[PDB]
């Protein structure tokens, strides 16, 4: 699931 | 934001904008931001957890457009960025997720007070507004949650607040908000916070004072039904902020 809003400036992995 | 109206940094002057150099030379919005002092921006430790580097951001003040110079503006790096020590990330829920920069032009100074710059006071301790009242958010996010981009003019909507109760109603969040958040929404889930706010001020007309209630943190999409903005509940961490200044 990707579900929240608050995701910003991140890696994902 | 979704829905709610455009509008410019004399309005919200307290709003920073924070962005992140990249290797290569491109620059891409982070988050928002809100100046409490003139050297020191509070902003959301998730902004900035991956990439916890100061010399990375860049921070404006009295800016109105993401990609254009505001007459009277000012530029800053970032002197100390303080990441909160305990912060977590649940399926939604994000915890002590509070963030303090302190600003420096490259003159070593920090922000001058003026008519698009200016400070937002902080509540006094556990002291909030009552649920219902109204509150504005500011910033620079997604204007639809399939938008890929983020709007060039700075936006801000009305929200009201939402108590803990109905806040933890199963078809809300349960027990994943706690008393450390504030919940806020459109009681006709027509606007809200989304993608690219988190950090960003929730400011309530408190007291006959304009004053720094929450700060942008979580939520599940954007403006759906039952499922409230969630703020960073200011008030209860006011020991955390005068500590590290
Ligand atoms: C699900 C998700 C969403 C964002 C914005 C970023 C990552 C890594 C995952």
């Amino acid at each position: 699931q990707c579900w929240d809003r608050g995701c910003e400036n991140r890696k994902c992995n | 934001i979704i829905g709610g109206e455009f509008t410019t940094i004399e309005n919200q002057p307290w709003f920073a904008a924070i962005y992140r150099r990249h290797r290569g030379g491109s620059v891409t919005y982070v988050c928002g931001g809100s100046l409490i002092s003139p050297c020191w921006v509070i902003s959301a430790t998730h902004c900035f957890i991956d990439y916890p580097k100061k010399e990375d951001y860049i921070v404006y003040l009295g800016r109105s457009r993401l990609n254009s110079n505001t007459q009277g503006e000012m530029k800053f790096e970032v002197e100390n960025l303080i990441l909160h020590k305990d912060y977590s990330a649940d399926t939604l829920a994000h915890h002590n997720d509070i963030a303090l920069l302190k600003i420096r032009s490259k003159e070593g100074r920090c922000a001058q007070p003026s008519r698009t710059i200016q400070t937002i006071a902080l509540p006094s301790m556990y002291n909030d507004p009552q649920f219902g009242t109204s509150c504005e958010i500011t910033g620079f996010g997604k204007e639809q949650s399939t938008d890929y981009l983020y709007p060039e003019q700075l936006k801000m909507t009305v929200v009201k607040l939402i108590s803990h109760r109905e806040c933890q109603q199963p078809h809300y969040y349960g027990s994943e908000v706690t008393t450390k958040m504030l919940c806020a929404a459109d009681p006709q889930w027509k606007t809200d916070s989304c993608q690219g706010d988190s950090g960003g001020p929730l400011v309530c007309s408190l007291q006959g004072r304009m004053t720094l209630t929450g700060i942008v943190s979580w939520g599940r999409g954007c403006a759906l039904k039952d499922k409230p903005g969630v703020y960073t509940r200011v008030s209860h961490f006011l020991p955390w902020i005068r500590s590290h200044t």
